[PDB]
């Protein structure tokens, strides 16, 4: 029986390993797929109903089967990255932190930062019973003890890695062997390391590839509520595309650079929105009709708002918008304003941003 | 230009040695080569604290190097300070 | 002093190894404080002087203003600078800084909660997925599958892993709302 | 073929006016440009009209009162009510505007979704006036130089 | 001279490990050390 079980689970976990590509695949194509069905989209007439329009009459099934299958083949696609590509990074996250103690003594002589995530959560891992499960070497707590034992302690050094004292003289000795039965399954229970499996969980969570599938998982599930939360799944193509993860990544390399020169930005019409709210508010009204003035520069986070937008999506500056100054003593003055402006603003730190994000691709 | 600038004189910094000169590549060819000539060899706080050290050191204490160095300093003779050459080049033929 | 220059003029006379292996702990000691130099000398050759630092001097060093000067003084050289007047720009610098360092002396005289909260949020949401699977369900499961079935065998880890994917989820939300806790 | 159409009607003729554009070496080195960076541009100008149609998705949903493109009000044109007749707004008209849809789109002013469509509408001036244009538009001249 | 089994040979033509080393490829090249580059390499052997 139970070899029979798990016999099937792991030939089924090997058939989704197999599959992740392909899956990978044709999901984006049900993707693409369902956004061309919605694009067919009406509202009917408060009677407010988003109603699916067919010159054909058969799209609604045909967007509901393929809404299910997105759905299905996503957790498909999880369950083929988690019997995939998991080991790697377990082998890679086990081997590091293997090499750390027993080269450096990360956790026995001079203790993490306290500060990387990764060395706190791998804390809990090195006195797991079951530990290099995927890394080749099963006897680094051997060595590590060897190693570092008579000087820090035999002892306290075996009981930080967790491990027992009895078995070391008759490991290489003569004793007694333990074997194993399938249906016997307190035995398994207990081998299940809840602490090793506590750990490996944390690192696949850690993990960003499984964290983007899982928003993938979730954007579907929430694309069956409203069928609009599959347009978020269009952009996996960006994922997947070389050209077009290097065009997003683009915006985030110069990230710090960029951050500023939009606060410079931010700083630079702040000054500008004090110097109007101060002297320059005749101008601001902004009302077709005369007897109701808009008045948009009375509250300055109005005004300041109005500088960041409008302002500075306009092609010439502020003085666009804001009314023509002929015939006031400020004309001067507000001539100066508002061609600064234009060229600080527009000219300026805004083609610096772009240039940026553009020189960044480049 | 300006940020390109900045660029090369950080690229210039970890690409060469400030008092010799020579290129990063000739003591990388050993491992750590630029490290070891930039941190012991050829530090640049190092000369620092030898011309300090001279300063609050007696003119009666001074080794022959030691006067050598205050006298060039005081006549403001730089000619003691390495050229395109280190010790690892002086002696390299001896050395390996 | 008189060790280190010996190992260094005789690097493959194996007896002063002897002396070296016997004598780490002095030279590690002495590694911090020993100053290490190349010179033109006054037979034309490059000679290495070993000379004291003072732990008191690097830490005027090490102080943040002397920093700061050292940054400035180092782009100005690099961006401009002659072959014969760099050399003359550094001992300039160099005696300011000396200046600096002496001056400092007398003026002075004698993350972790958004971490802490996503190791929270992993420990005891992962400590839920294993609360909730330590129901052992596993002998009634196979009283449910007496015989095989392909169906109900399937749909247990599918919904093992739909769970692992909703205590990830639980696990996200966990981080916003700490998150949230922490800047509010 | 095209001056045997020019035959029957005479405008056929100005499509032989490009063959100087074929006999000069700079101008061949301009209309090669284009093809040059053939996928890097059509994959740029498909990111824009993926990004405009994430925006017109938004608009839909939200920021339909502020579509009416109506001058007198008894008859007015509502032209986001239909998601086609919108992405064709926010393909065309929105992309060829100077300072993005806000420009076309009425003032948001004295309403609750004010903000909301301030951040609406200055992103799709940054991501689709202000870049991924600019990128086309260095990609051909790039190769061209 | 030493002797390659054709599953092995098959086993690095199968596409993820393709992919991880085109990936380890392109990270080392563009960062990299003298001393790091032959240590990344055999870290990527063992986990290849
Ligand atoms: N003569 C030199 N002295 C010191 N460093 C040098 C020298 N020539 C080149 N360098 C290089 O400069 C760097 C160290 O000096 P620098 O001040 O430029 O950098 P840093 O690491 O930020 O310094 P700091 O110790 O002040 O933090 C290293 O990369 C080193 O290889
Ligand atoms: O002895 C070993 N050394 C290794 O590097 C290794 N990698 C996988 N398996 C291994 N065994
Ligand atoms: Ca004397
Ligand atoms: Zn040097």
């Amino acid at each position: 029986f139970w070899k029979k079980i798990i016999a099937y689970q792991q030939k089924l976990l090997n058939y989704f390993a197999r599959n992740f590509y392909n899956m990978r695949m044709l999901a984006l194509f049900v993707a693409f797929a369902i956004n061309f069905i919605l694009l067919f989209y009406k509202v009917s007439t408060i009677a407010v109903h988003y109603v699916l329009e067919e010159s054909s009459g058969y799209m609604e099934p045909t967007l509901r089967i393929l809404a299910i299958l997105h759905t299905v083949i996503s957790f498909f696609c999880i369950i083929g990255y988690y019997c995939l590509k998991v080991p790697l990074v377990i082998f890679k996250r086990e081997k590091e932190v293997a090499r750390k103690l027993e080269f450096d003594g990360l956790y026995i002589t001079e203790q993490p930062s306290e500060d990387d995530i990764k060395g706190q959560w791998d804390r809990l891992v090195i006195n797991t019973q079951s530990f290099p499960n995927n890394y080749w070497d099963k006897f680094v707590k051997r060595k590590v003890m060897d190693k570092y034992g008579e000087f820090y302690g035999r002892d306290r050094i075996s009981e930080l890695l967790g491990m027992d004292k009895a078995a070391l003289d008759f490991s290489d000795a003569r004793e007694k062997k333990k074997p194993k039965k399938d249906s016997s399954l307190s035995a398994v229970l207990n081998s299940i390391d809840v602490k090793y499996q506590m750990w490996k969980l944390g690192v696949v969570f850690t993990d960003n590839s499984f964290l983007y599938l899982a928003w993938y998982m979730t954007m579907s599930v929430l694309g069956h509520y409203n069928n609009f939360f599959f347009a978020a799944h269009l952009l996996d193509i960006a994922m997947g595309f070389k050209t077009l993860r290097t065009i997003l990544s683009s915006v985030t390399h110069n990230g710090k650079q960029l951050v500023l020169t939009v606060g410079l930005l931010a700083v630079v019409v702040y000054l500008y929105t004090v110097v109007a709210f101060n002297f320059f508010r005749k101008f601001y009204n902004k009302s077709e009709d005369g007897d109701t003035p808009d008045m948009k520069c009375d509250d300055m986070l109005t005004c300041y708002m109005f500088h960041m937008y409008v302002g500075v999506r306009a092609g010439g500056g502020i003085g666009d918008e804001i009314e023509d100054p002929a015939g006031d003593e400020y004309e001067i003055y507000r001539i100066i304003f508002d061609i600064t402006f234009f060229f600080f603003v527009i000219v300026i730190l805004l083609a610096i941003i772009q240039g940026l994000i553009i020189d960044a691709f480049g | 230009e300006l940020r390109d600038q900045q660029e090369q004189v950080k690229e210039d910094m970890e690409t060469k040695c400030f008092i010799c000169g020579i290129g990063n590549d000739y003591f990388d060819t050993v491992p750590h080569g630029f490290e070891t000539h930039t941190l012991q060899e050829h530090n640049l706080a190092n000369y620092l604290f030898f011309l300090m050290y001279l300063i609050n050191k007696d003119e009666t204490e001074h080794t022959g190097q030691e006067s050598y160095v205050w006298k060039m300093y005081q006549e403001r003779c730089w000619e003691f300070f390495p050229a395109g050459d280190c010790f690892r080049k002086q002696y390299e033929d001896q050395l390996n | 002093v008189l060790l280190t220059n010996l190992s260094e003029h005789m690097p493959n006379d194996t007896r002063l190894q002897t002396f070296l292996e016997l004598a780490e702990s002095v030279l590690n000691y002495f590694q911090p404080f020993l100053g290490r130099i190349e010179i033109m000398g006054s037979a034309k050759r490059i000679e290495r002087v070993y000379f004291e630092i003072s732990e008191s001097s690097r830490t005027q060093w090490e102080k943040p203003q002397v920093k700061e000067s050292k940054r400035q003084f180092i782009f100005d050289v690099v961006n401009e600078g002659g072959e014969k007047e760099k050399m003359e720009l550094f001992v300039n610098f160099c005696e300011d800084t000396i200046f600096e360092m002496q001056l400092a002396a007398q003026i002075s005289e004698s993350s972790i909660l958004t971490v802490r909260s996503a190791l929270f949020a992993l420990r005891y949401n992962i400590l839920t997925l294993m609360r909730m699977l330590s129901l052992k369900s596993l002998k009634k499961q196979m009283k449910k599958v007496k015989k095989m079935t392909v169906k109900d065998m399937v749909t247990a880890f599918f919904s093992s892993y739909w769970s692992i994917f909703m205590t990830l989820l639980h696990f996200v939300a966990s981080v916003f709302r700490g998150f949230f806790r922490i800047i509010c």
